[PDB]
DNA sequence: ACTTGTCGGTGGTCTGCTCTAACGTCACGGCCAACCGATCGGA
């Protein structure tokens, strides 16, 4: 790590751990209501292919009206 | 060796430390019994050792205010290290060894530790155990003494005087309990005979509390932990007797001296005794095994002793 | 220049602070004291003898591979085994461990109390002896504590390793000593008296050795690990059956002048007054138990106790008080 | 009294090289399946 960057995590007691985030969230320009979760894991004896672990999909809904920009034919 | 002990108590600081917020530079010698040279000097190379990378916010930090120790960062020690094998099978040696002691310590309280510490550690019944689960026998003398030294209250008791073969009700405030081999004394201030002598709970039958917290003279006058004025005193008498080969019980209960081996049992050793009814009904127990030598008055009271019993029991049916 | 504590105290905190496995070239380079060494070779053994006296403190060191794709084998400290669950100590335990830390007098016995008593303090508990107010008054004349402390330092040693123990027995000073080779199982205290109980190899049967009997010379023998005692085994109830055989052998009725024979007063089961001889006193129906106990309490009292049955036991007083009447020739 | 550089040994794992002696002896497979224009090399 940078200098400056050991500095601030010993000032405010924030302690690096070899961790890196890679939380999922919403794409630009989407929204919804979540309608569905599906896990998957290999200890419930699932096919999951070599080298995964954990595998979770996520489902979200929207409903759209009609707008400016729209095709309609 | 030396070198391993102080690693082990400098690991083991950083968790003592955390647990008492605020502790001063006296609690903290008390507690790990060492000078302050000496402590000072640990504290320094603990303060300077801590996580690799070596920042001064990722190693062991300290808050001195004044005269006192606290934590700012553990640097990972959380928790004291694990007990081995040997210390914790000592600590249960010794706890099992002074829980059947009576008054020295409370039964439940022994229990209580042993569970706890066997929870803790994890043995099994492989380890040292007990004889009695639950001894039921102690009649609650034991307590009442323990609770008059706490409280520093007269109390009564009764004491069989084995010399004297009588019971004697006395006054006594207690001052300390202490060990002497395997039977543990009472020492406490008599005012009938002003004098300090030592009870054993085996032959206290009850005791009884007053509401009189006099001070003993003891702690006013001298206080010395072992007070042993007639343990060993040359004025004490010695008797001078015969021991059969086969009478071999008394050579472990009881402190003989001068002992001479002779195929033909023609050498025999001296024991003091405290007073002469106890020598003579000592030496009348053990029948022909003992056979008197010296002084010549004990042998003829030995005598007289049993031509009386003798004559008794042919007047007796 | 970095002193050897310095060196293990960055060690252990490297490892314990590291939630992944190192290998040796990591350490070296990282943790501070290793980077002054000459050559590789000696850098190794350092670190050999390093992990060897860390390992022979108890500190559990788990060695494994770096990881699932790699072949280099890693050092990792787990927290779980390293830490002891919490424990609540009362007022009542706390004094009673500081009256237990106080009782030992060999060096090794006192050192291992010490550190133990350390730990539990740091554990979060408070221990203190000085509230208490109780002493030690004897420190070398006790026959079972003191007198037996190498002997039973011995034992409790072998037992741990779970090795054989070789020493010298003797039932008694006149006897001769007589070497014992047996299989030690525990340590049990019935009075404040210890008792090793075990399997001998010569005799094959389960004995219980009293330790104040047993020398110093307890050499253990055998590999570790050969000792697999049964669990159903109760070492309690061996060392309560040995110590008395016969329940309460016969019922025996002995007068007794009041006021006196206070101990045979106490074991008394049921009590009868009766005036014999012009002499008032009790009858009282007692135990037999050991017929030469019973005997020399008896005896001791001389006029005082008179037995009346069974004809046995009058007639072995009467021999015993004739014998001690006959002047000390025979 | 404690500790360390220097010396030598075991066993396991990962990695590479050399050897094996009945007789054996010259490959299928084939796309491509457009369309126009310009240029160099044979007949």
């Amino acid at each position: 790590l940078t200098p400056e960057e050991r500095l601030l995590r010993a000032i405010f007691g924030e302690k690096a751990r070899e961790v890196r985030d890679t939380s999922l969230k919403v794409p630009h320009g989407e929204s919804g209501k979540v309608i569905g979760i599906r896990v998957f894991s290999r200890e419930d004896d699932d096919e999951l292919p070599a080298g995964v672990n954990e595998l979770v999909r996520v489902y979200v809904a929207q409903k759209r009206k009609i707008s400016d920009g729209d095709k309609l034919a | 060796s030396q070198v391993s002990t102080r690693l082990v108590r400098l690991l083991n600081m950083v968790p003592y430390f955390q647990a008492n917020p605020k502790v001063t530079r006296a609690e903290a010698a008390a507690a790990l019994g060492v000078t302050g040279k000496q402590l000072d000097a640990d504290l320094d190379q603990l303060w300077m050792c801590g996580l690799p990378g070596y920042s001064p916010g990722d190693l062991i930090d300290f808050d001195f205010v004044g005269d006192t120790i606290e934590v700012t960062f553990s640097a990972g020690v959380d928790h004291p290290l694990r007990l081995t094998s040997t210390e914790a099978t000592g600590i249960l040696v010794a706890l099992r060894a002074l829980v059947d002691v009576p008054g020295m310590v409370d039964p439940e309280a022994a229990r209580s530790a042993i569970a706890k510490i066997e929870s803790a550690v994890g043995s099994q019944r492989a380890v040292v155990e007990g004889i009695t689960e639950d001894t039921s026998a102690e009649p609650g003398a034991a307590a009442t003494v323990r609770t008059a030294v706490r409280e520093n209250r007269a109390l009564t008791l009764e004491y069989y005087s084995a010399s004297r073969d009588s019971l004697a009700t006395r006054t006594v405030d207690p001052i300390r309990v202490v060990l002497v081999g395997d039977n543990s004394y009472l020492e406490a201030w008599c005012r009938s005979a002003e004098a300090v002598r030592l009870f054993r709970f085996d032959r206290i039958v009850d005791a009884q509390l007053l509401d009189d917290p006099a001070a003993p003279p003891p702690p006013a006058v001298a206080a010395g932990p072992d007070t042993s004025l007639f343990d060993a005193d040359p004025s004490l008498p010695s008797a001078t007797l015969l021991i059969g080969a086969a009478a071999a019980w008394m050579f472990d209960y009881y402190p003989l001296r001068d002992i001479t081996e002779r195929p033909d049992g023609s050498c025999e050793a001296t024991m003091t005794y405290a007073s002469e009814d106890w020598m003579a009904r000592f030496i009348l127990g053990f029948g022909a095994e003992v056979q008197v030598l010296a002084p010549e008055s004990l042998a003829t009271r030995v005598r007289q002793a049993a031509e009386a019993a003798l004559q008794a029991y042919a007047r007796c049916v | 220049a970095v002193s050897k504590v310095e060196r293990l105290m960055n060690l252990v905190i490297a490892l314990l602070s590291t939630r992944t496995y190192l290998p040796a070239e990591k350490i070296r380079t990282t943790v501070a004291g290793y980077a002054d060494s000459p050559s590789d070779e000696a850098f190794s053994r350092m670190f050999e003898r390093d992990k060897n006296e860390l390992r022979d403190l108890g500190i559990p060191l788990e060695t494994g591979r770096v990881s699932k794709w790699d072949s280099t084998e890693g050092y990792r400290i787990n927290r779980d085994s390293y830490a002891l669950p919490p424990i609540g100590l009362t007022a009542d335990e706390a004094a009673a461990v500081a009256v237990a830390t106080q009782l030992w007098q060999s060096p090794e016995l006192v050192t291992a109390t010490q550190n133990a008593v350390l730990k539990l303090r740091a554990a979060g508990v408070d221990v203190d002896a000085d509230g208490v107010g109780v002493a030690i008054a004897s420190t070398a004349t006790l026959p079972g504590v003191r007198g037996s402390e190498e002997v039973l330092q011995s034992l409790l040693s072998a037992i741990d390793e779970g090795r054989a123990v070789q020493f010298e027995h003797r039932p008694s000073r006149s006897a001769d000593y007589t070497t014992r080779t047996v299989e030690p199982w525990g340590v049990v205290t019935h009075r404040g008296r210890w008792y090793l109980v075990g399997h001998d190899r010569d005799r094959e049967d389960t004995r219980t050795f009293r330790l104040s009997r047993i020398s110093a010379a307890a050499r253990p023998i055998g590999p570790a690990g050969a000792v697999q005692k049964p669990q159903d085994v109760n070492l309690r109830d061996i060392v309560r059956r040995a110590v008395a055989e016969q329940p309460t052998g016969e019922r025996a009725r002995i007068w007794i002048a009041g006021g006196r024979a206070t101990a045979l007063r106490r074991q008394a089961v049921t009590s009868t007054p009766r005036t014999i001889g012009g002499r008032a006193g009790e009858e009282i129906t007692v135990d037999i138990g050991t017929w030469d106990r019973l005997a020399r309490e008896i005896a001791s009292y001389g006029s005082d106790a008179v037995a009346l049955e069974p004809s046995s036991l009058r007639d072995d007083v009467v021999e015993r008080l004739r014998a001690h009447a006959a002047g000390g020739e025979r």
